[PDB]
């Protein structure tokens, strides 16, 4: 399925909030997100059916 | 998550430039069902609804081990990893796995007991320690009986060696239990669906269970859930009427933040930048996960001042007067009285599903507005 | 007849519609022997829609177990009177499932709980008619509780629907969920 | 895909096993011979299941047991079916009736008839094996007392006119079978 998902983030350090689109063309997942689980302090894991969202900031990982 | 092709707004800014988001190529056949993690952060872990196992490195981003479901026993009720991300263990209902990843070979199986299906939960325990030349593990296993088994398990790369050790049988189902290890000592607490709050700890030979006191003022409480730090070993706890805050080993209730009435099952904390100077144990900021009771909104209230407005002296290793001399850069930045923390609201829609972060700077999460078919 | 392949179209479009609003409405047997009249006398739709109501409705299975046997004891008559069978793994499936659910709804359940342990349940595929997601559902449903003491079968059927659904969630995402979460207490069974 | 060998020993065991469902119906029949057909039958064939289904029917305290191994078959020859089915009109009522009939050895009765009750008999076709005759024989026999009974809907009829044209191949033995035939057909007319 094509998925029109929602990015964003609210730092608290800046109190500041901003958003980016997330588009996902035929994707065969269908769940919803979680149960979720930060991978670090800067980047988080989460659940999303079978496959797993990793995201990151300032993160050495990319 | 795979889409034929993921896109995201070109950025604009720096705040974003950094700010990333990658799939793992690698997947279970099937929709994942649960999964756990290292300390080290390097090594991580992941089982599906079909139940292969999956082991992957986080930085190196190399494959490590997959497992399809054929080459497992029909009953996984329980997994669990020990600290170091270095082995791996499973609980199938009569008889558990123990398998390194790092050197994939059969470092043990082992029978053992059980009281279904009555609900698990698990704890690893670090040794006196000395890895790699040789290890061991103190493997607690919670019950909603109540019952808490602990168990022996040195191991040395000639291969797993095992034993048990002890049973614990504490009274009346549980609502949540956690490990907390500080550097000196073993401690592990236990929050009763009675509310009680017993912590059994590691006075080496000694295991001795105490009871910590909720006081009087709000003892009849349905709880919502205790939390804590356990680098910290200071343990947060939920109430309506205000958390508690309460000290370990020599141990005394603190301070109570002031709160919201708040949901069961949502509480924790995070902090930024772990140091322990001077023996105390120090943190640059500190914020608040939890589901809101009522309006159910996502709500991670925040505390502290930072960059270099404040330091917290969370706690205080000694309750008393000090006056050891080494450089203390946190002395420049202004003291911290419960009264200036200010929480910071940011309250929020419950269909952004979302995460405070481990040390509790930074919010991030995700949710669908809309998804269509390829028509 | 000519005629009769698009009256058989139509009341195979007007079924396929009516079994994914009996998610989310309460629905009722005047809309299917709607379509059973619309229907031709022996088409391909008409065992359909009959299962359909063998499904659908259990205050009427005594009834419809009745006209869905009736309706193939006789395509099997004039079958050999005027002789080799055409079924998929699909729609074996299908009846196997269908039958098991209207014996429990029959107390025979005793037997009803044995025959549901051995189905050979499909993969994963575009192929998936709402009729037999419908039953797959209901008697996924029908029995998630009663089938512990094999158990496979809950959680292979439960894992055809989430995996084999096909069509629009409308309070199903959680009830698909609810069937994820049954294969899951089944997991920790 | 079978090689040269297990097609002889299946066109032997298709013999002895023919052999043997005729033998039963004037003589005293036992496992004993079965066992040494299964295992003289190849490990996966057509054989094995007809050499079962008559494990089956020749041995009703062991219906239970053979009915255990008659399903694993069929569910194993499924199981690679996959890893589309063809079934004949005179399949479809052997395992029908045959099924019927371990039912009711078992104690359902009402299960049992209602199973008997909607069993599709075949016309009358050159698909005639001792194995499908030597079932519709006993299914007719167990059933006979009871299905006779309820009265508007039946295949009693249908039934015993299907054994009618069944004895009488290339058995050519022993009149007194034939005068057992007739017996049955007595048996029927005066039903």
């Amino acid at each position: 399925e094509t998925q029109v998902w929602e990015v964003w983030m609210y730092s608290q350090s800046e109190k500041k909030h901003r958003s980016k689109s997330l588009k996902m063309y035929n994707s065969l997942i269908i769940a919803d997100p979680g149960p979720s689980l930060a991978v670090s302090d800067r980047c988080v894991a989460i659940v999303l059916g079978n496959y797993v969202a990793l995201v990151g900031y300032g993160s050495e990982i990319f | 998550g795979w889409s034929d092709h993921d896109e995201l707004s070109t950025d604009t800014t720096l705040h974003e430039e950094k700010f990333r988001i990658e799939p793992v190529p690698v997947h279970h056949q099937l929709d994942i069902l649960k999964i756990a993690v290292s300390e080290n952060y390097k090594t991580f872990a992941s089982v599906g609804l079909d139940r292969c196992l999956v082991v992957w490195d986080l930085r190196q981003w190399c494959t490590k081990l997959v497992l399809s479901k054929e080459q497992m026993p029909r009953t996984l009720k329980a997994i669990a990893l020990d600290p170091q991300g270095n082995y791996v263990s499973l609980f199938s209902k009569d008889t558990l796995f123990i398998l390194n990843v790092e050197s994939p070979s059969l470092m043990l199986q082992h029978s053992y007991h059980c009281k279904p299906n009555s609900k698990l939960n698990v704890f690893w325990m670090p040794g006196t320690h000395k890895d790699d030349e040789w290890k061991n593990f103190e493997l607690v296993v919670v019950e909603s009986s109540g019952e808490i088994q602990v168990f022996s398990l040195t191991i040395e790369i000639e291969g797993a060696d095992i034993a048990l050790v002890e049973k614990f049988q504490l009274s009346s189902p549980i609502i949540k239990s956690i490990s907390i290890v500080s550097p000196t000592a073993n401690r592990i607490a236990c929050l009763t669906e009675s509310g009680e709050v017993t912590v059994y700890s590691k006075k080496g030979p000694v295991w001795s269970p105490k009871i910590l006191s909720q006081n009087k003022n709000y003892l009849t409480e349905t709880k919502k859930d205790i939390y804590g730090i356990a680098m910290a070993d200071i343990l947060f706890l939920a109430r309506d009427s205000g958390v508690d805050m309460i000290d370990l080993k020599n141990d005394e209730l603190l301070h109570s933040f002031t709160l919201p009435p708040i949901k069961v099952n949502t509480f924790s904390v995070g902090v930024s930048n772990s140091r322990f100077v001077n023996g105390q144990f120090r943190v640059s900021s500190i914020s608040f996960c939890f589901t809101h009771a009522v309006t159910e909104k996502v709500l991670y209230y925040y505390y502290g001042n930072e960059s270099n407005e404040s330091y917290i002296i969370l706690n205080k290793w000694d309750q008393q007067p000090n006056l050891v001399d080494v450089h203390d850069p946190d002395n420049s930045l202004a003291s911290l009285t419960f009264d200036e923390l200010q929480e910071n609201i940011h309250e929020v829609e419950d269909a952004s599903e979302s995460v405070m972060s481990s040390d509790g700077l930074y919010i991030f999460g995700m949710r669908r507005k809309s998804s269509s078919g390829i028509s | 007849s000519p005629l009769e392949v698009l009256a058989s179209w139509y009341a195979a479009d007007l079924l396929d519609a009516l079994l994914m609003e009996s998610l989310s409405r309460k629905v009722e047997i005047s809309e299917i022997e709607e379509i059973i009249s619309l229907c031709p006398k022996n088409s391909s739709i008409i065992r359909h829609a009959l299962l359909a109501k063998l499904v659908l409705f259990p205050e009427n299975t005594a009834d419809s177990l009745n006209e869905v046997l009736a309706a193939y004891k006789n395509t099997l008559d004039l079958c050999s009177q005027d002789s080799v069978l055409k079924i998929n793994l699909s729609k074996l499936f299908t009846l196997h499932s269908c039958l098991s659910l209207a014996l429990q709804r029959l107390g025979y359940g005793d037997v009803s709980k044995r025959m549901y342990q051995e189905i050979f349940v499909p993969d994963s595929d575009a192929d998936i008619t709402p009729l037999s997601f419908i039953i797959s559902w209901t008697a996924l449903n029908t029995f998630a509780p009663i089938c512990t003491s094999e158990n496979d079968v809950v959680e292979k059927m439960a894992m055809y629907v989430r995996t084999a659904i096909g069509t629009l969630k409308i309070q199903d995402l959680k009830l698909s969920r609810k069937l994820i979460n049954s294969c899951i207490d089944i997991g920790s069974r």
